[PDB]
C-alpha cells in the first residue's frame, strides 16, 4: 500500500510459504540452540517474546 | 679363608641381584601419553537461557 521498496511489513504473518507452514519457533529455544545455522536456511518466526 | 675365619652366616640370595649372563630379564616396558593430548586448566562453567 505504500510503495516501500522492500517492504518489511506484512498485512499479517503468512501461515504458509509455498504450500508449507511456517516454521514457530521461542526465543528461549532459539536462543538455546547450537545447530540454528542449519534453521535459519529455511526461515523461520520468532515468538514468545516483546 | 681356610684357616683364619672359624664361623660364617649364610643368607638366601638377595633377588635384587641378577647374573651378568641374565640380562635380558632386566627388560621392560614403559609407556609414554602422546604428546598430542591437551590437558584442561579451566573450569566447566553451567548455565541456562530458560
Amino acid at each position: 500500500r505504500f510503495g516501500f521498496r522492500d517492504s518489511p511489513f506484512c498485512t499479517s504473518l503468512p501461515r504458509t510459504i509455498m504450500g508449507n507452514d511456517v516454521r514457530r519457533i521461542s526465543y528461549n529455544v532459539f536462543s538455546m540452540m547450537e545447530d540454528i545455522d542449519d534453521v535459519i536456511s529455511e526461515g523461520f518466526i520468532l515468538y514468545d517474546a516483546y | 679363608s681356610k684357616m683364619n675365619v672359624s664361623y660364617r652366616l649364610y643368607i638366601k640370595t638377595p633377588a635384587c641381584l641378577l647374573p651378568l649372563s641374565d640380562y635380558m630379564r632386566a627388560q621392560h616396558d614403559y609407556v609414554s601419553p602422546s604428546s598430542s593430548r591437551v590437558y584442561i586448566k579451566d573450569p566447566a562453567v553451567v548455565y541456562t537461557r530458560s
